[PDB]
């Protein structure tokens, strides 16, 4: 019974680290991530 | 408090600023507390990683969320 | 036959090809004598800009799974079938010691780098004879450290070992003979910054026991015989030039060697210091 | 140039900087220079030293 | 940024005011319309120019270099 | 019309293979060859050609030999058609669907 | 322009639609594809037999396409065809062999 | 000359945009093709037709 | 003026009317498949590297860069990088006397120019080394620029 | 051996080939170009 | 001879030979003796016709 094999850190950082990167969102969603839009403040 | 782990082995703590231009990713980790146990049936005979989360800056759990303007220069983050 | 085409002017003739090349508007033109050889250069960038061979070389096979338009009945039927054309692939044997090493290079952080490496290897022999099972493990632990030991990083065997328990000896073997193989299919300091890296400490005392490192090894007092333990006793003394709270008993519970050896590699180190002084 | 300035955004307004220009008929124009492109005849040279001390 | 060099329009003296624009200000409490004033800006092209600048440059050099 | 027209042929018996231009190899750094969905839909249809041969030559467990054939026919007509009412949505590797020919066809930046 | 050709030169008056007697398929095709392995698996041009093999249309212009020589810009690609051993429903036809049946016995085929 | 009719001024806020020229000029005769379709090539950075 | 257009002082122009800094940034990394293929940042030459592109290198460094502050037109390549060739594998055509690299630099677009501003050098996330150019280039109003 | 700087301590590194990604002063992380004594001829127009 | 860049030049002539040079990069040959049949793609000049739209 070793611990590192029994949980895969992945299984999570993997996770939302790709569903923020793009807005899919499971697939079944998408258009709720985007680039900040960094033109001029007030964009 | 969010950090990097590094190719080679080495993690520490990672500033915004960074993040962006080493394409990083401004997370910070998550531990939890096992109670591994056994039952001999009705009878019963630490911390652990579990991944890293991204944080919305200027988050309590973002180093800037306190830090003072005059340093958010020394952090090279417009105030 | 060779089915070639060598490229060449007709109103030259003059030498192997010595030519330029329009992409931007598609032609490739006689460089010296100025007549267009070819057109409709087709894009050979923006081709690849949309989207394993080395391991997996040649066969084709893909990951699929259920739709919208679906029931789940079609999705546990291409849920069992697509297991039940694995076994035509020892590639199960294959496929799937790259899932341990994918789980595991993940597990201890391992970066894409030693991953691939210790994945390329592990195409490299994935068996023989010789290897004749070996646990199919303490290859695996091996397959790795090759590639760590390739990847420019060096781990001890302790430190897969204590990720992977493999009795060290049949692997020690395995390891020997693997990198014969590799041999035939043709560095201590790497481990300090890691070490002082969970130590919390500044490079200096570091890069102190590099040349501290290095003066032990060049001259005299071979020095560790497992010399990871010099590693150590070069940080341990490099923090004896240190006022900063480093306990040798701090340092054997945190870098596994009883302090023995630190005492005495600082020992005559204690009487190497003083051609170890060059700050 | 250390400033935090681009280059040509200065070298644009050292453009703009006026010039004493009584005796500038005794100076003829670049063009009809056949100097190396600059000579007390065509122009004058002006040089700069700031630093933030 | 840094107060243009002379106006977009008239072209009059800028590149000078500016400060002598400040002083006025915290020393004299003085008003704005006053303030050009006795800074010789009659027209006002200009008394658009320096009444609107806005001095950033005093943001990059807090900076450390 | 028996000439050009036979219900006989309305199943299909041999399948032509449209050659690489149609589907061509996609091919960067030595490397980063890649293909066009049709790529696999051959492959994969040429294995579950080759399985369902061999369960056929060897063998005969009389209902798993229905399966390498619903299974073929499925994927020929995904190949086919890849957006198929009341079916699985075949995927690729990628996670999305495959690019069918029908696809190549359908509207908006179709050939047509 | 592109290398002369003797055929004399015509243009489409009329196009008949229709489908491929399987025979014909065969009839025409240059290849029997078999290994899905696509390309030389020796890590080398191609996989004869396979699913791109040298006797169809050739690539990368430094091919010279077999059959019908050297020209990317040329060769209009080569047939491979592949047998299946159970025939297959035609998708774009289920409709009508759904409605053909019940217009036939399904004992005499009449 | 006077003008025969009076004009409306003051200053005024103005914005500029991206849209600058420079970006949006291109030509193209017998640029490259595509892979597929030899017809060619879209995209203005990449001597689209 | 007709139809929302607008006559602009040509002379205000000169004052820097209007007049706007612009920011390309350029991005590379050299990555390796079974470090048996490892590419390389460095200065390509057309006396041994193969499919060499048409405008210059010269600006480039002898590790494949560049100085900030160094003047670009288009068609000036920025990172010199280089990939492995194989002899054996492709035989195009003038392969017989260099043997040695192919390369797969990323030159500034054809159709930009300006001055090298900011090239800064790290590994990315995962230990490979990875560089970013920055471009500056200044914009004065011209003929058909929307305001 | 090439004039390199980092974002840390701005200190000429100068340094060479074959060495670790770092700066002296701080254990500083990221390096620049350190733009060229050459000169540079201006068309200022 | 003008080359393909100051605007009344040319880019390509084209022999009767189905073939084709680049004004540019063939200056090395210089002025080259024209014929008849021969094609020649010069620049748009004044007053050729040109079919010009906005989309829609
Ligand atoms: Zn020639
Ligand atoms: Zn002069
Ligand atoms: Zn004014
Ligand atoms: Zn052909
Ligand atoms: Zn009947
Ligand atoms: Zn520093």
């Amino acid at each position: 019974f070793n611990m590192k094999l029994a949980i895969n850190a992945k299984t999570i950082t993997s996770g939302l680290k790709y569903a923020l990167a793009t807005g899919n969102w499971g697939s079944s969603r998408a258009g709720v991530s985007q680039v900040l839009n960094r033109y001029t403040y007030s964009s | 408090k969010p950090m990097v782990n590094e190719s080679d082995g080495v993690t520490h703590a990672l500033y915004p600023q960074e993040a962006r231009l080493r394409n990083l990713t401004y997370s910070s980790g998550l531990f939890v507390d096992v109670k591994k146990r056994t039952y001999e049936l009705k009878y019963e005979l630490g911390k652990v990683f579990i991944g890293r989360l991204p944080i919305m800056l200027r988050s309590k759990n973002c180093y800037l969320s306190e830090a003072t303007e005059s340093d958010l220069y020394k952090l090279k983050e417009c105030p | 036959p060779n089915l070639n085409i060598v490229l060449t002017c007709p109103e030259c003739k003059v030498y192997p090809p010595k030519i330029v090349e329009r992409f931007s508007e598609g032609d490739v033109v006689c460089a010296l004598c100025g007549l267009v050889l070819s057109d409709k250069l087709v894009d050979t960038r923006s081709e690849w800009r949309t989207f394993n061979p080395l391991l997996d070389g040649n066969n084709l096979s893909t990951r699929i799974g259920k739709g919208e338009t679906t029931d789940m009945r079609f999705t546990k039927e291409l849920n069992k079938a697509q297991g039940k054309n694995v076994m035509d692939k020892k590639d199960n044997e294959v496929q799937a010691a790259f899932a341990k090493i994918t789980m595991l290079c993940d597990a201890a952080e391992l970066p894409k780098i030693v991953k691939d490496c210790a994945k390329e290897a592990y195409k490299l022999c994935h068996d023989e004879k010789t290897l004749k099972g070996k646990s199919m493990e303490s290859i695996m632990a091996a397959s790795i450290l090759i590639g760590c030991r390739r990847a420019e990083v060096a781990r001890t065997f302790k430190e897969i070992q204590s990720l992977i328990h493999v009795k060290t000896k049949e692997f020690g073997k395995t390891l020997n003979i693997m990198k014969n193989i590799l041999r035939g299919k043709s560095q201590n300091l790497t481990y300090i910054p890691r070490f002082c890296s969970h130590l919390g400490l500044p490079m200096q005392v570091t890069t102190s026991a590099e040349y501290t490192a290095k003066k032990c090894k060049e001259i005299k007092e071979i020095a560790g015989k497992s010399p990871i333990t010099i590693a150590v006793v070069s940080i341990y003394l490099n923090i004896l030039l240190f006022q900063i709270p480093i306990t040798a008993a701090k340092v054997g519970q945190t870098l596994q060697v009883t302090e023995g050896t630190i005492k005495s590699g600082y020992k005559i180190l204690y009487e190497h210091r003083d051609k170890l002084v060059d700050p | 140039n250390t400033t935090v300035l681009a280059d040509e955004f200065i070298a644009h307004r050292l453009g703009l900087i006026p010039l004493q220009s009584m005796d500038i008929e005794q100076l003829e124009y670049s063009r009809d220079c056949f100097c190396e492109d600059h000579c007390d005849k065509c122009s004058v040279v002006l040089t700069l030293q700031a630093f933030g001390e | 940024m840094i107060v243009p060099v002379r106006c977009f329009s008239c072209g009059k003296v800028v590149g000078d005011k500016w400060e002598s624009y400040l002083n006025l200000l915290q020393e004299d409490e003085l008003d704005e319309g006053t303030a050009l004033s006795r800074l010789g800006l009659k027209r006002y092209c200009c008394r658009r120019m320096i009444l609107t600048h806005v001095d950033l440059i005093e943001k990059f050099l807090r900076y450390n270099p | 019309n028996e000439v050009f027209s036979r219900p006989e042929w309305m199943i299909l018996t041999c399948l032509p293979v449209p050659p690489p231009p149609v589907r061509p190899s996609i091919s960067f750094n030595e490397s980063q060859r890649g293909e066009d969905d049709l790529t696999f839909k051959l492959a994969d249809i040429l294995k579950a050609n080759i399985s369902l041969e061999t369960l056929e030559h060897n063998g005969a467990p009389h209902h798993a030999i229905e399966e390498a054939e619903s299974l073929l026919q499925f994927h020929v007509a995904t190949y086919m058609d890849n957006d198929i009412a009341g079916q699985p949505q075949a995927l690729q590797k990628s996670g999305r669907p495959v690019k069918s020919i029908r696809a190549r066809l359908k509207g908006k930046e179709g050939r047509i | 322009g592109q290398q002369y050709s003797s055929a004399p030169l015509r243009t489409v008056k009329e196009v008949q639609f229709g489908l491929f007697s399987p025979e014909e398929v065969r009839a025409i095709s240059v290849a029997k594809i078999r290994f899905p392995e696509t390309m030389d698996e020796t890590q080398t041009r191609a996989k004869i037999g396979g699913l791109n093999d040298p006797r169809l249309g050739s690539i990368d212009r430094n091919l010279k396409c077999q059959t019908c020589q050297e020209g990317m810009n040329e060769c209009p690609g080569h047939f491979g065809h592949i047998d299946l051993a159970k025939p297959v429903f035609h998708v774009g036809f289920i409709a009508k062999i759904k409605k053909v049946c019940e217009c036939v016995c399904m004992h005499c085929g009449k | 000359k006077k003008l025969m009719a009076q004009i409306f001024f003051g200053p005024t806020y103005y914005q500029r945009l991206r849209h600058m020229v420079d970006d949006k000029i291109h030509a193209r005769a017998r640029g490259p093709m595509q892979v597929l379709t030899r017809q060619p090539v879209e995209g203005r950075s990449r001597d689209g037709g | 003026n007709q139809e929302d257009s607008m006559i602009m002082n040509q002379s205000s122009i000169d004052r820097g009317l209007f007049r706007s800094l612009f920011f390309r940034s350029y991005m590379d990394q050299e990555k390796k498949y079974g470090m048996s293929i490892t590419e390389t940042f460095e200065k390509p030459q057309r006396t041994n590297t193969l499919r060499m592109k048409h405008g210059t290198y010269d600006k480039l460094d002898d590790d494949g860069l560049i100085a900030p502050g160094v003047r670009v037109s288009g068609e000036d390549v920025i990172i010199g990088k280089t990939t492995p060739i194989s002899p054996d594998e492709e035989e195009l055509g003038q392969r017989t006397a260099y043997h040695s690299k192919r390369d797969a630099s990323t030159p500034l677009r054809s159709t930009e120019n300006g001055i090298v501003d900011q090239v800064l050098v790290t590994t990315n996330q995962d230990g490979l080394k990875f560089v970013k150019v920055r471009v500056r280039t200044t914009k004065i109003p011209q003929i058909g620029d929307k305001f | 051996t090439l004039k390199y700087i980092c974002a840390e301590c701005s200190s000429k590194l100068s340094l060479s080939r074959t060495d670790a990604v770092r700066c002296k002063d701080c254990g500083h992380r990221i390096l620049l170009k350190a733009r060229t004594k050459r000169l540079v001829q201006f068309e200022a127009r | 001879r003008n080359g393909p860049n100051e605007h009344p030049g040319a880019k390509y002539v084209i022999r009767d030979s189905g073939d084709r040079i680049d004004l540019r990069y063939s200056k090395r040959a210089g002025d080259i003796q024209l014929q008849y049949g021969w094609k020649v793609e010069r620049h748009i000049m004044d007053n050729d016709p040109v079919l010009f739209n906005r989309q829609p």
